[PDB]
């Protein structure tokens, strides 16, 4: 029936796809091995979304691994649910992508490309109906951002009629990996706007800033983002998985989210980020996640949305509490903060609680919104882009695959518009 | 899969090679006889060594490596050494006459006998591998085996395979000290060819070898043995992603695509940390925020050059050991806003994270201590371009009289050959001038 | 005709600049290639003087 195909891309797509697959199987209750060990109701009825019903009970995954190196799979595999998935998933080719976009589309997007395609199509034709295509990437190199945009593009030529949601990694000025790293994202970026449904923005340096300031962890790593991000799509996901009373689909999420096609970004964020020692001292109440929900403090983003009006929100809650909370909440929130939102649109707040709490925690609430606090990024990414461009530093290496420079043209024209699409709806005036 | 090939020409590339394959082989618990006879008490060696060494049917490891040399008594020397039993002698390849400092002969009346056999070698090494990236090869500026014979044998790599890399490994003489007088007549001819037919090279000196190691290890009496441990933690720290892996693993091409701004420009400035003692590793706390601020200071640099003079286009970053990100991050935020370092106003950040699970070890009668971590740091400036200039000037001021010039003039080559070297040294750092110069 | 002079000169000051992006070592650049021709009216002039 309704399920979800999940793909992966990128080393860190491929970590941070990991770390899911592992969170939802502890929180369904599936032993390693690969049989089932839970004591839920609702773990057994919808759990088809994400595996494949087999013989002895044994669910099998549903995501398949594409990369450049053969390195990744070594890795993910090693681990303790490593030994899970599907093998003939894992299409790894022998040449690395060298962090370089062109050349990963190019050569490393020719050859490989047919092996995926025909395992994806065989996954669609296994199921009935589906509903849309979940893949997990970054823009920090030539494997996600190189492949990525590609996949997405063949599936939407292929079945338009899917839903097309990602969560890529925006890059940092502050935070780099990448000497090249403007140049991938300023050609990812255009076909994120040109053939893509919808994008959420994932920035590592602000989850450091939160676990830093709020959590008071020792020592920080990258297996504490995979986690965080892992309980947000969890948390998005959980509108479908586990229905409650107030039920949601992602497709009506980007309906309702996206009021241009120009502009599918959006915001996530998670309620109850709290040190170690403030667990067992804390007042588990609405106005509380309201007002953690509503900061700056703990939202996600390398940047501030108080320099803007937000656009949309949705506040999905996952728990038991109530429904007149949120109304009222929302209301006297939009009535005080009225010069945060647009005027022009009332009620830019959709109510969305799940009646079934997660697993381990009891109370839990994700934010999905889009606040005008990215055009700050988008900026500075075309500051950096024409100063890369006007000299034309590194740039041997992309004309020397094939392609030519007309492409960075139009991508930086394209950047030009949307930016000045962005800055003009932001001053949405009533009138003259 | 990652599978390289390691080039040695010249006793100074020999002796580097032997210095990397042993420090290989107690890295990773490697026995001498070429198998594993710890049947007793196992100490590692449960790992992915297709990198460097091969897998035979009967548990051997065959090194992957070309010791070619004209001398023979440097094969020799290595020959009645105890490592014999390991390589094989068909990759040491002997010579009757050898260059010794001279380009003229080493390229043409020298060079040009041993071509088809060591072409074959490589080839039949190439063949035996499944998966190539790049290329090791070791040589030296001032030594005639390694220019001649490197630049002819590069010059038909090139052609034969343009889509491997090709690094460049040697030795700058330094303007202070120098071994011989004939160093710069080699190196005016050896750079052009590394330039223009080569994709990234790698200079280094031995002047500030000895003072980081007076200074550090405090040693009064240097020998080369130190100098090769050096560069052998170097590429090991350089090519460490490959042989193992970690958060996020760094390949060849992944640091070389953005390591080359310009293949104009592709001489970056290595600089290895810690390079300390044993009484200099027990009682200083070491933390990554303080060695990535002294790597950027000239003293521990191996290029006598002050970074102030000019700024930075592009930087590599790379680690080795138990790192953790958050001090990455903090090293980070705190050099973007130092004022002493120097940048272009064109990139406002650039650098790399290479995250090693597998920390370095040590060497029972090294000099290199255990050190949690280790790091190494690629950049590339412009202030490094004085060394060409001064090579420049001393070839003008040699060249001008024509000393030492009736000999090569004997030997067959066109007395041209300096000119348009010498005119290519200056198209080059009038690049690097412009380069340098922003807007 | 001091103007074409001007015009002239405007393109001996485009020598100075792109000397420095002379896209011809490895045989491998930016504007040539073995299907884009070699130093060519435009390209011809990021050899020039000073």
């Amino acid at each position: 029936m309704r399920e979800i195909v999940h793909l992966q891309a990128g080393q860190c797509g491929n970590q941070i796809g990991a770390k899911f697959w592992e969170v939802i199987s502890d929180e369904h209750g599936i032993d390693p091995t690969g049989t089932y060990h839970g004591d839920s109701d609702l773990q057994l009825e919808r759990i088809n979304v994400y595996y494949n019903e087999a013989t002895g009970g044994k669910y099998v995954p549903r995501a398949v691994l594409v990369d450049l190196e053969p390195g990744t799979m070594d890795s993910v595999r090693s681990g303790p649910f490593g030994q899970i998935f599907r093998p003939d998933n894992f299409v790894f080719g022998q040449s690395g992508a060298g962090n370089n976009w062109a050349k990963g589309h190019y050569t490393e997007g020719a050859e490989l490309v047919d092996s995926v395609l025909d395992v994806v199509r065989k996954e669609a034709e296994s199921c009935d109906c589906l509903q849309g295509f979940q893949l997990t990437h970054s823009l920090g190199g030539g494997t996600g951002s190189g492949m990525g945009t590609l996949l997405i593009s063949k599936i939407r030529e292929e079945y338009p009629d899917r839903i097309m949601n990602t969560f890529s990694v925006v890059p940092s000025p502050k935070v780099s990996d990448t000497v090249v790293e403007p140049y991938n994202a300023t050609l990812s970026v255009h076909q994120l706007v040109e053939n893509t449904d919808e994008t959420y923005c994932i920035d590592n340096e602000a989850l450091y800033d939160i676990c830093f300031r709020t959590l008071k962890l020792t020592t920080p790593t990258y297996g504490d983002l995979n986690h965080l991000v892992s309980a947000t799509m969890s948390g998005v996901t959980t509108c479908l998985r586990f229905p409650g009373q107030l039920n949601a689909d992602l497709r009506k999420l980007a309906v309702n989210m996206v009021p241009f096609p120009r502009l599918h970004f959006f915001m996530p964020g998670f309620a109850p980020l709290t040190s170690r020692g403030s667990q067992q001292y804390r007042a588990l109440t609405v106005p509380e996640l309201t007002q953690q929900m509503f900061d700056a403090k703990n939202m996600m983003a390398a940047c501030d949305p108080r320099h803007g009006r937000y656009l949309t929100v949705a506040a999905v809650f996952r728990g038991r509490m109530s429904m007149k909370e949120v109304d009222e909440q929302m209301l006297n929130v939009q009535n005080k903060n009225s010069s945060y939102f647009v005027e022009w649109i009332p009620n830019n707040v959709k109510t969305a609680v799940c009646d079934i709490p997660p697993r381990g925690l009891k109370m839990s609430a994700t934010f999905i919104g889009n606040s005008t606090a990215i055009q700050e990024l988008f900026k500075r990414i075309s500051e950096q882009f024409t100063a890369m461009f006007r000299r034309k530093a590194f740039l041997h290496w992309y004309t020397g695959e094939g392609m030519d420079e007309m492409e960075f043209t139009e991508a930086e024209s394209n950047m030009n518009d949307l930016v000045s699409e962005y800055q003009q709806y932001q001053d949405a005036t009533a009138e003259e | 899969m990652r599978e390289c090939i390691s080039i040695h020409v010249g006793q100074a590339g020999v002796q580097i090679g032997n210095a990397c394959w042993e420090l290989y082989c107690l890295e990773h618990g490697i026995q001498p006889d070429g198998q594993m006879p710890s049947d007793k008490t196992i100490g590692g060696g449960d790992d992915s060594f297709n990198t460097f060494f091969s897998e035979t049917g009967a548990g051997k490891h065959v090194p992957r490596a070309v010791f070619v040399d004209l001398e023979p008594t440097v094969v020799d020397e290595v020959r009645t050494g105890t490592y014999r039993q390991l390589f094989h002698p068909e990759q040491l390849i002997t010579g009757k006459e050898d260059a010794a400092n001279n380009y003229a002969r080493g390229h043409y009346t020298i060079g040009k006998e041993i071509v088809d056999l060591v072409l074959d070698r490589i080839r039949k090494l190439a063949d035996l591998c499944t998966g190539l990236q790049g290329f090791l090869i070791f040589h030296s500026f001032g030594g005639g085996t390694g220019s001649g014979f490197a630049s002819l044998l590069m010059e038909r790599l090139s052609v034969d395979y343009g889509k491997k890399s090709k690094l460049e490994f040697a030795i700058y003489p330094a303007p202070q000290v120098s071994t011989a007088v004939v160093e710069p007549y080699n190196s005016i001819l050896t750079t052009h060819t590394t330039l223009e037919h080569s994709d990234c090279a790698f200079m280094v000196d031995n002047e500030a070898i000895y003072d980081i190691c007076r200074r550090n290890l405090d040693i009064e009496r240097p020998t080369y043995t130190n100098l090769n441990r050096l560069i052998g933690q170097i590429v090991s720290s350089i090519t460490a992603s490959l042989r193992f892996d970690g958060a996020l693993n760094v390949d060849l091409t992944e640091f070389q695509t953005n390591l080359v701004p310009y293949p104009r420009i592709h001489f970056p400035l290595a600089t290895y940390a810690p390079v300390i003692s044993a009484e200099k590793a027990y009682h200083e706390q070491l933390s990554v925020a303080e060695i990535t601020n002294a790597c950027f200071e000239p003293a521990n640099q191996m290029v006598k050059c002050d970074p102030r003079h000019g700024k930075y286009m592009a930087c590599c970053m790379l680690y080795r050991g138990d790192v953790v990100p958050k001090d990455v991050n903090a090293a980070i935020a705190t050099i973007k806003t130092k004022r002493t370092i120097q940048f272009v106003d064109w990139c406002p950040t650039g650098f790399k994270v290479g995250i090693n699970y597998q920390p370095p070890t040590v060497v029972p009668g090294g000099d290199l201590a255990k050190v949690q971590r280790a790091v190494c740091m690629l950049s590339n400036t412009t202030a490094i371009a004085e060394a060409w200039a001064r090579l420049d000037h001393k070839f003008d001021l040699m060249y001008a009289k024509r000393a030492f010039v009736h000999w090569y003039v004997g030997e067959g080559m066109e007395e041209g050959e300096f000119s348009e070297a010498r005119e290519d040294l200056a198209a080059l750092e009038k690049d690097y001038e412009e380069v340098g110069v922003d807007s | 005709k001091v103007l074409l002079e001007r015009e002239e000169k405007q393109k001996d000051y485009q020598a100075r600049k792109m000397h420095y992006l002379l896209s011809t070592k490895q045989i491998s650049g930016i504007y040539n290639s073995p299907f884009r021709e070699h130093p060519d009216p435009w390209e011809l002039r990021l050899q020039k003087a000073k």
